């Protein structure tokens, strides 16, 4: 039971460290949609 | 002290957010707009009530540790309230020369680097959203009703 | 209405210095606010 | 932990279909007889133990399991090059594809985790910096991730 614990633990470690990694990009690809909302808003903008 | 867990928590967070020199000690002049950041409008003179370095302060020798930082952030919190939209408008009520509710740009954003402390160009234009284009009275309402948003 | 030289620059003069002391007060929170954008920005620089 | 959970059907098929090119005899490893002969006829025949060398990556045997977990380990922390572009692009708030030498040594030397100077030079001597110390962002996310490459 111990080792199952441990097994399940260590599959528990790995699916957060992916989770957090995913939410690093998610926070990254949110910080590129907010850039490029930025650029096009600038840019019609200045074409105005 | 006046702050909960929570607040002296993202505090913290801030403070080390803020960074880096090198040193994990935040800088003396770099401290005040830590506070600025946060939110508050402190005049000068409140660091000068601690007076590190009498003379021109370029080296920063005077770091704090959040210990030291707290305390400061406090006598901060606790120094005044703030007034109403009101306070300000009536200052560009006296300002103003049309006597419609607006103002002259050109005019205005040259007041408000000449009167008390010193601003740049490039601080005061992002103030404004309702830049000076075909019209030369911009409505100083919208000003005031965004920055109070800080 | 006419008057003699600069009376009217010197009353704008004390006129100014009674607003200057509010208006300080005003620009440390416009440049409050300035700061906390610029922080804000820093942040998502660090982060990216 | 186990690494090979971690990534893109599109990515594990492309390491899929470049193994069933090199896995010549099929027998699902990596072997002496096969990847050998294939850079052989690909290029300059280098069959000397430079890829023995190479081969000697996995634990004793290679097989294809070992070579996915391998390229995982490797792989692990890589991101999209539109989302590195991006996060240049925070900086670059022009895109100009021209950020500053003086810029980048900035972002790198000091702020955050420390890059050393010997890193700081490797993106000099192989990374596209440019005339007048121009750093082209936009090319080096291509080379990479390997990507349109
Ligand atoms: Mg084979």
């Amino acid at each position: 039971q111990v080792e199952e614990m441990k097994t399940q633990l260590e599959e528990l470690e790995d699916e957060l460290q992916a989770a957090e990694d995913a939410k690093l990009r998610l926070e990254v690809n949110m910080q590129a949609m907010k850039s490029q909302f930025e650029r096009d808003l600038q840019a019609r903008d200045e074409q105005n | 002290c006046d702050f909960s867990e929570e607040q002296t928590a993202e505090f913290k967070e801030a403070f080390q957010l803020f960074d880096r020199t090198g040193d994990g000690k935040i800088l003396y002049s770099q401290c005040g707009d830590v506070m600025r950041a946060l939110g508050q409008n402190p005049t000068n003179a409140e660091v000068m009530k601690v007076l590190g370095n009498p003379k021109s302060d370029e080296m920063n020798l005077k770091t704090l540790n959040f210990e030291q930082f707290l305390p400061m952030m406090q006598t901060i919190a606790k120094n005044k309230d703030q007034g109403c939209f009101e306070d300000y408008v009536e200052g560009l009520r006296v300002f103003d020369k049309e006597g419609n509710g607006t103002v002259m740009g050109a005019e205005i954003r040259h007041v408000l680097v000449t009167l008390g402390e010193k601003m740049t160009e490039e601080e005061v234009e992002q103030l404004v959203a309702g830049h000076e284009d075909s019209n030369g009275c911009i409505n100083y309402e919208e000003l005031v009703r965004m920055v109070l948003s800080g | 209405i006419f008057f003699r030289t600069g009376v009217l620059a010197h009353l704008e003069e004390e006129r100014d210095l009674k607003i200057t002391d509010v208006i300080i007060a005003f620009q440390a929170q416009c440049r409050g606010y300035l700061a906390r954008k610029a922080f804000a920005k820093r942040q998502q620089q660090l982060t990216a | 932990s186990n690494v090979f959970a971690m990534f893109d059907q599109s990515q594990i098929q492309e390491f899929k279909e470049a193994f069933n090119m090199i896995d010549q005899n099929r027998d699902g490893f990596i072997d002496k007889e096969d990847l050998h002969d294939m850079l052989a006829s690909m290029g300059k025949n280098p069959t000397d133990e430079y890829l023995e060398g190479m081969m000697s990556e996995a634990p004793g045997p290679i097989n294809f399991t070992m070579f996915l977990t391998m390229f995982g380990e490797k792989l692990n922390g890589t991101d999209p090059e539109d989302v590195i572009r991006n996060a240049f692009a925070c900086f670059d708030e022009e895109a100009s594809g021209f950020i500053h030498e003086d810029h980048l040594r900035e972002l790198l030397t000091t702020m955050g985790d420390r890059f050393t100077d010997e890193e700081v030079d490797e993106m000099y001597r192989e990374a596209p910096i440019d005339k007048k110390g121009n750093f082209n962002y936009v090319e080096f996310t291509r080379i990479l991730k390997h990507g349109a490459k």
